[PDB]
């Protein structure tokens, strides 16, 4: 049951018949049971900072006066 | 879609000629160079084309590990009054000559970097005395980081910092460096300086480097004995072997051709002197 | 382990002068600069002086103008700050920061300073 | 067995590695998260929250309660500075402190753009105009209201409204500015300078203070992970 | 039929046109043309100004003279042009610029004079220092000698006076200034002007680097070296001179960042 | 664990390996690269490039700007040599510093067509008709035209089209040559005897120079990395 | 995710029923998540040398007089 | 001065192996070497040597052949390397057919040069039986491992 | 679903103004 | 151009528009709108002058 | 580690003679040649002598024909270079080139050589 992850690709190599190109993939098969010894996967999601940026009650709009 | 391995253009056969056509004539005042081919001049037969371009391609030619530094510690006993010695080296091809003329060959590159680390270890002093195989610890201090002033202070905790920790005697060491570069290519030569000397400044203020970018281009690794004290001092040699992978190049520069002096691309008298004596009219 | 190390004191009466000495090991690699900074009592760490590599071409500080000498003997591997004419202005700790430079203010490598002192 | 070659690299640890190893306690029985308020998923984020700045940093004031306090007065207008600082987040005394600069303490490379906001704090009756202004790099760094004027800037006005917003657009050499003083990746210089003056009627104090804060924005990033020098264990 | 000729060229550019009548055909570095940051690598956020036909139009520097004596001259661009109209102009106002160039040497003769003089454009055309003591050493204040350029010498003469350095480019001619034979500089764009069939050498240049766009002020892209492959030589004479006269004008020119006026000590 | 057995080479470290390693920075954002304009794919593709040849290596003409002049004159026709060449071109001085020898410096074998360019650069007025050959090796290296005629050649009108080209058909027993100076895998001799004369009307300079280049062919190939001896680092 | 790459036979083994004939293979697959960690592909592409040749503005034909 | 040895690799050293390739007259074949490295101390004395490792470099034909134990060679940046670490298993590299003709050849009833009558003796004569004196280059070996007070 | 690798937004193109609308001015008493 | 057909060169011819000092060198001649001569074969050069003038009508 | 060492000298008066040995070490694989080349002041290297592997059986230049003997010693493992009648065209450097050869041409070891001068 492997797990087949694609790659961000940075520094291209010539080619697009083996690498460089056709997207770059990577194999991965946990070896244990628990989740714990996994390996981290690196593959998160971002988020809004808005829960810290905009704390208040009443939506923030940027083109208008503040306190109205 | 012409790719590295792939056999060279065929010989035509080509019989006697009279003609308007000069394939003879050109002029190389046009910088362009005359594209013949023996057909063009002689006559030949039809030949099949074996030989392949395949080795001489920018990414196999830059295939091989290379020598960049070779950094030196010790492990001195406790009574010692020197300390314990734990080097700490500047990140740059260009300590070596050869690596760096190759990576000459060109203005510009971007190549993920391997790292490879040889250690090799000896004792010193005249003396029967034992050592436990020794353990190695490189830092990679990135630039701006806590650069180690004791071989036993608190940056060697490397919270944040890459850090590969040898045993002695296994497999040489080895990790992985993309293209780190601030850049959109790394520079082999900078024709500029980081500052500008200003009118309503002093020139001290605005004097720096020729060549130079950024002092610290890409930070210093740190090797140290692990293990502590040993009443028989041994010391430690650990070479570095870079390996280009990925490479891609632009604009190739004419190959040095004097011996290197400093960083820079200057050059020290009593070696400007490259090609030997020849007779023009002997073979 | 790019040992530098200051050496100097500093503890004259106001008018004399003092040598302000810096032994280097580790690693300097010549090309660039080596030079001198000091923090003061209470202001910011100001640059003192700097020379070129092994090169005795030099600058000073408009505040210290000819009233320092910073030299060096790379067979020693040393830098030296003969100052002359020691003020009340000049009352400070000073820093033999000689590493990287190519100019006048990046480093990667300081020392732990000393003090000095221009009583009266 | 399976013929096998070790490679270069074997049995070697780094500290930056990803793999797996036996766990300890198997079939350990992990207790659930629970929807704890307020989750973070990037360092980022805490960068785009504005962070007060510690501006005057005298040896009088620094390291107290008054570093963040630039005191305005009711002085006839004049062209000289009020502030300045220098665009080196993770470097300059006063930003290298705010949590921006923190952040940026653990990165070698830093990018994108930044944004100011200064709070006036002085009596409802008290009015005035400043320019804030940042100028990019490679010249002169201004003394004068009269240069300041020339890059980017914002002229704001003191009234209900009473905090303004200067963007710093990221304009540089390279796609990241080292984290550390360079000239290479320097990045020019913010100002603020009196574009009218402070004006006061009668019984009302003639002196008052203006908070600094800072912050990324949403095009902002940081690369390669490293050391921080903000702290270190002496023995 | 009609008579179109590699020779004959007629180069325009804003309110600036050049004619030639013995050319040899033109060279487009790198085959690229120069051109406008695309949004694919743009990297400043600010609205670049883009001067057009106020900078991109040909600029004559000063004519430099050519004798049997000659070693070389060379030049640096943007450095070059650092006083020409509002190129220059511009140039000072901005943090962040990049240009291309359209470069055009002039030197004519008789069919009775000969030689040959090699246009080198390099990119990054880093040069020598003069010290034996001091590597990159050499000062801005010398490292950037605008319109009047540069010469290369017959023998390098290391700088002794450790008291005052002259902290100049002491570049060999035959080493190209750069420590490399000057028989390989043809690997860098080039037209070589033989005085016997041509009169001009064209290199329009694109903007390179490392970077999309850059400090004008400190860094120059490009280089323009000129040495005599053959020496001049003119009838039985002993002593004659031809002149060369540099023309260069930016193209696709961009500036970012715009502050006050940069006041650079060039002395 | 899966039962392995090692194997011989494990452990070892070839310089020329190509094998997968730990990464120090993981998720590291790479900065895009741009169109940069040039890039070059093959080391060959500059090997096509003409360079200009130093052929006068004389004592008081070598490590100059004269060693690149071969200088003719208006003297009367004879048989003799102008210039003399052999085809080794890693191993002969002359050859050796060119583009085409140095990136033959760093392989062990070499094959294929060469092509050589000679420029005019005299007067206008000056004519002449000059004869660049290539003879086969295994006799005697020509000396005066008689016998040069005998092998591969062009005869060159000097007019307005001022480049001549002679190309140096790949005529050898092996399939690669060394790139060293062998016998057994030796190159022939390249050869420039004056056809006619040189000729030139009154007031005129009655000697001039001609430019030598070489360049490779699209057929021509390197094989066998090695390091070159045109550089060294002593201590 | 294998990757199954072609090799250019050089020395053939008396073989054309495991070996020398048909179609030598080889296999790799990726190990890590990082683009820079992966081994040197060599698939890469040759091209034109004519944008160092010919830099020239007009085509060059080489049975005609260079300068026209 | 430390002992680093050059050998020219042919396969005529030894008896066995060449006896096997000569009975044919020509040959093709992929060549495998491997390594098997063996050492002991030499003078009488209870010193210490910590495990050494070993370079074996392959300098082709033309290539810079090292002059000193530690001079600039090693950095071997084309050239083909391994570093053998004492006590792991034997070392071994692939190297394919790399003849300059099209086969391997074990006997050449011939001369690299031809004595020309316009050429004095000396200078037309050369060996019988040999092709080029540099027919694959030599290996060059080297403790890596800095001196030791103990041999 | 925006994950660690993305690309950041874009940087749109904006000209003159001269508008009611205050991107400018703000309060931070609103502790946002 | 009237000399020997032996006779080359290269002239400059500029028409700078008013409102400033008129050149007296190349170097500020230059800077205006003009056409730089080759002498050859084709014996006549025109430089044209842009109508460019405040004034629909000039008098 | 094929150790070519030359000695012998130079600094004769005009028509004199000098003795140019050559201690050799490594692994000389007899079979091939051992010779003599020389570099001159100011002009090409040249080729003097070879001798064969171990066989007497050797070869002059034209320039130096009977004046120079070129021997050998493999029990003693050098070559010798007998020089008689020098003169102001041997004014020269002299280097011992004894390897592969095969022929006169041929090389992977040479030494660092000595000069020689014939003065008068
Ligand atoms: C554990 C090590 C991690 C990181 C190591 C960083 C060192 C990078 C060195 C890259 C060298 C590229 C040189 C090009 C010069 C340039 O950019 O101008
Ligand atoms: C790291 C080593 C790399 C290369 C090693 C090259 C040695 C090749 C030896 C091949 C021996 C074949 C003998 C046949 C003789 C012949 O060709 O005439």
């Amino acid at each position: 049951g492997a797990q087949v992850s694609s790659q961000k690709v940075g520094a291209h190599e010539n080619s697009n018949r083996a690498y460089g190109g056709s997207t770059i993939n990577y194999t991965t098969i946990n070896y244990y049971r628990d989740s714990a010894s996994n390996a981290a996967s690196k593959q998160d999601f971002s988020q809004d900072p808005s829960k810290f940026t905009e704390p208040i009650k009443d939506v923030l709009i940027k083109t208008a006066p503040m306190l109205n | 879609a012409a790719t590295s391995r792939d056999a060279l253009p065929n010989t035509e056969a080509s019989g006697p000629t009279h003609s308007k056509e000069i394939p003879a004539l050109t002029a190389v005042e046009t910088g362009a160079t005359n594209p013949l081919v023996p057909s063009d001049t002689v006559q030949t037969r039809h030949v099949v084309q074996h030989r392949s371009r395949s080795e001489s391609s920018i990414e196999s030619f830059f295939a091989r590990g290379a020598c960049v530094t070779i950094m030196t510690v010790d492990n001195p006993a406790s009574t010692t009054n020197k300390d314990k010695l734990f080097a700490v080296w500047k990140i740059t091809y260009k300590d070596t000559v050869q690596l760096r003329r190759k990576l000459e060959f060109f203005t510009y590159s971007r190549f993920d970097m391997e790292l490879t680390f040889v250690v090799t270890a000896n004792f010193t002093e005249t003396n029967n005395g034992h050592a436990l195989n020794q353990v190695y610890q490189i830092m990679y201090v990135p630039p701006g980081a806590p650069v180690p002033e004791k071989w036993d202070d608190y940056t060697w905790q490397t919270s944040s910092n890459p850090s590969i920790f040898y045993t002695y005697g296994t497999a040489p060491a080895r990790i992985s460096v993309p293209y780190v570069g601030i850049s959109n290519a790394y520079s082999h030569f900078y024709d500029g300086f980081s500052k500008v000397p200003l009118k309503d400044q002093s020139a001290a203020l605005g004097d720096s480097l020729y060549g130079a970018a950024s002092l610290n281009d890409f930070g210093i690794l740190a090797v140290r004995v692990v293990n502590d004290h040993n009443p028989t001092k041994v010391t430690s040699k650990i070479r570095v072997y870079l390996k280009p992978k990925h490479i891609r190049v632009w604009c190739p520069r004419p190959p040095r051709a004097v011996a290197y002096y400093g960083p820079g691309v200057d050059y020290k008298d009593g070696t400007l002197t490259p090609l030997s004596t020849k007779d023009l009219t002997t073979y | 382990q790019v040992q530098l190390q200051e050496s100097g004191g500093g503890s004259a009466q106001t008018g004399g002068s003092l040598r302000l000495s810096c032994a280097a090991s580790g690693f300097t690699f010549s090309h660039g600069y080596m030079a001198w900074f000091r923090q003061a009592p209470e202001k910011e760490r100001e640059w003192v002086a700097c020379v070129r590599t092994s090169g005795v071409s030099a600058y000073y500080a408009d505040s210290v103008l000819g009233r320092f000498t910073i030299s060096q003997d790379n067979a020693k591997s040393t830098l030296y700050l003969q100052m002359n004419n020691l003020k009340p202005e000049d009352t400070a700790m000073y820093y033999c920061a000689a590493t990287s430079i190519s100019c006048s203010s990046g480093y990667m490598f300081w020392g732990q300073g000393t003090q000095v002192t221009v009583s009266s | 067995g399976l013929p096998v070659m070790n490679t270069p690299g074997s049995n070697q640890y780094l500290t930056a590695d990803n793999f797996q190893s036996p766990c300890a306690l198997p079939e350990f029985d992990v207790t659930p998260p629970i929807d704890i308020p307020g989750e973070v998923k990037n360092m980022m984020e805490l960068a785009e929250i504005d962070t007060m700045i510690p501006f005057d940093l005298s040896a009088t004031k620094k390291n107290t309660m008054e570093m963040y306090r630039v005191r305005l007065s009711d002085k006839p207008h004049t062209d000289d500075p009020i502030l300045c600082l220098s665009l080196s987040p993770a470097s300059d005394p006063r930003l290298s402190h705010t949590m921006l600069g923190e952040i940026l303490n653990y990165y070698t490379h830093w990018a994108g753009s930044l944004k100011f906001t200064f709070l006036f704090c002085g009596s409802m009756m008290a009015t005035g105009k400043l320019l804030v202004s940042y100028a990019p790099p490679g010249a002169d760094p201004p003394k004068k209201r009269k240069e300041a004027m020339l890059g980017t800037h914002v002229i704001w006005d003191i009234g209900l409204q009473s905090s303004c917003t200067m963007v710093v657009p990221w304009i540089s050499n390279t796609t990241y500015r080292q984290t550390i003083d360079d000239s290479f990746t320097e990045g020019g210089y913010i100002s603020v300078f009196y574009q009218t003056r402070i004006v006061v009627p009668l019984s009302t104090p003639r002196e008052m203070d203006i908070l600094g804060f800072v912050s990324a924005c949403n095009d902002f990033s940081v690369r390669l992970l490293r050391d921080t020098t903000h702290i270190e264990q002496k023995a | 039929a009609c008579g179109y000729s590699d020779r004959v060229l007629q180069l325009t550019l804003g309110n600036s046109t050049i004619t030639t009548q013995e050319a040899a055909n033109s060279v487009v570095a790198y085959g690229r043309w120069p051109e406008y940051l695309r949004d694919s690598e743009a990297n400043p956020v600010d609205q670049p100004t883009e001067p057009d036909v106020a900078a991109c139009r040909f600029y004559t520097l000063d004519t430099v003279s050519w004798t049997k004596e000659s070693r070389g001259w060379w030049w640096k661009l943007p450095d070059a042009l650092r006083d020409m109209g509002l190129f220059g102009q511009n140039m000072y106002y901005h943090y962040l610029g990049r240009s291309g160039y359209t470069v055009h040497v002039q030197c004519n003769a008789s069919k009775f004079h000969q030689g040959a003089l090699g246009v080198f454009a390099v990119p990054e055309m880093c040069l020598a220092g003069d010290s034996n003591t001091t590597t990159m050493h050499t000062s801005y204040q010398n490292a950037n000698p605008g319109e009047k350029g540069g010469t290369f010498t017959g023998t390098f003469t290391p700088d002794n006076n450790q008291t005052s350095p002259a902290r100049r480019f002491c570049p060999v001619d035959y080493l190209l200034g750069n420590g490399t034979l000057l028989g390989n500089a043809f690997v860098f764009p080039h037209q070589i002007i033989n005085l016997r069939t041509n009169n001009c050498a064209t290199l329009v240049l694109p903007y390179v680097n490392s970077l999309s766009i850059d400090s004008m002020v400190k860094h120059n892209n490009w280089g323009i070296a000129i040495l005599p492959l053959a020496p001049l030589n003119f009838a039985s004479e002993s002593s004659p001179e031809i002149p060369i006269t540099l023309t260069i004008a930016p193209m696709c020119c961009e500036f970012n960042g715009l502050r006050n006026i940069t006041l650079p000590r060039l002395q």
